[PDB]
């Protein structure tokens, strides 16, 4: 029945700003008390807003008041972050969750998540003056790099996996 | 702020071994604020236990919860391998909501041919296609930053 599913997401500059949509269905949205909760490159779980069922009451932890603003569509069945001021601290995995009981906070059924990047700029410093020559090749170099990076994750599943295929082949 | 603790940060265990994992926090709080989740590698966190002892839905019996105060607890009577996961602790009684550092359980000598062979071969089938959404969550996280790096050079670029 319950669906969650988090859209918005992608790169950002320091200091930039962001709307993260979680759409909802199957239960009455209006009925439960909302939330965003974060998951860092660390894997740490952060949350970063709640917005009760009827939408009057709202709370944040210090790090992120009079930056982000969280809120809900009653009619599009909708729940909002607007993110801004945008700091490293941001880079992370956001899932929009459900609180079943106010009396308890658990958090019943959360979302897929969305990744938000935050994208450092101080390159360009340097970068702007390049010619675009020069500027192209290093972009072309990039490719190869993540292409490498990629096969040797591929490689390493594949020797998780073949001592499982081993052990269903001798039955 | 109510800081809460997690032991052990990681852990590694056999399927049939019972698994313990402790949940600290820095003022009391009723046994009705305290939770627990669980997260497959690849997957989003989902709701374990609430209030400290019962068991959210489609949550199997070998797992039960107990504690007040300041201590907690989640017990796995008897590990299976698909109870490979990192475990979070979470307390709901005063803002800002925090939640533990995590345990990570994983399988003692998980890839050796030797420790497998005894499993049943649907066991062996749900720890093979678990591995798919971990490399996957790898390759999304390296196209990402490569997505960054390529940022100012383009920028740089349309500039001129």
């Amino acid at each position: 029945d319950v669906k969650l599913v988090e859209s918005g997401g992608g790169l950002v500059k320091p200091g930039g700003s962001l709307k993260l949509s979680c759409a909802a269905s199957g239960f009455t949205f209006s009925s439960y008390t909302m939330s965003w909760v974060r998951q860092t490159p660390e894997k740490r779980l952060e949350w970063v807003a709640t917005i009760s069922s009827g939408g009057s009451y709202t709370y944040y932890p210090d790090s992120v008041k009079g930056r982000f603003t969280i809120s809900r569509d009653k009619a599009k069945n909708t729940l909002y972050l607007q993110m801004g001021s945008l700091k490293s601290e941001d880079t992370a995995m956001y899932y929009c969750t459900r609180i079943g009981y106010d009396e308890d906070y658990a958090m019943d059924h959360w979302g897929q998540g969305t990744s938000v990047t935050v994208c450092s700029g101080s390159d360009y410093e340097f970068l702007k003056s390049w010619t675009v020559e020069d500027l192209q090749k290093r972009l072309l170099a990039l490719d190869p790099m993540m292409e490498q990076e990629i096969e040797e994750i591929r490689q390493k599943y594949q020797s998780k996996r073949q001592p499982i295929l081993d052990a269903i082949e001798a039955k | 702020q109510i800081v809460v603790t997690q032991r052990p940060t990681t852990m590694a265990a056999s399927p049939g071994d019972k698994i313990i994992i402790t949940c600290s926090v820095s003022s009391i709080i009723s046994s009705n604020y305290l939770h627990w989740y669980s997260q497959k590698p690849g997957f989003s966190p989902k709701l374990l236990i609430y209030r400290t002892s019962n068991l959210a839905s489609g949550v199997p019996p070998r797992f039960s919860g107990s504690g007040s105060g300041t201590s907690y607890s989640l017990t796995i009577g008897t590990m299976e391998a698909e109870d490979v996961a990192t475990y979070y602790c979470q307390q709901g009684s005063d803002i800002p909501l925090t939640f533990g550092d995590g345990t990570k359980l994983d399988l003692k000598r998980g890839s050796d041919y030797e420790f497998l062979k005894s499993w049943t071969v649907e066991d062996l089938q749900k720890r093979l296609l678990a591995l798919d959404p971990m490399m996957e969550q790898e390759i999304e996280e390296i196209r990402q930053k490569y997505q960054c790096k390529r940022q100012p050079i383009l920028d740089a670029i349309e500039a001129k």
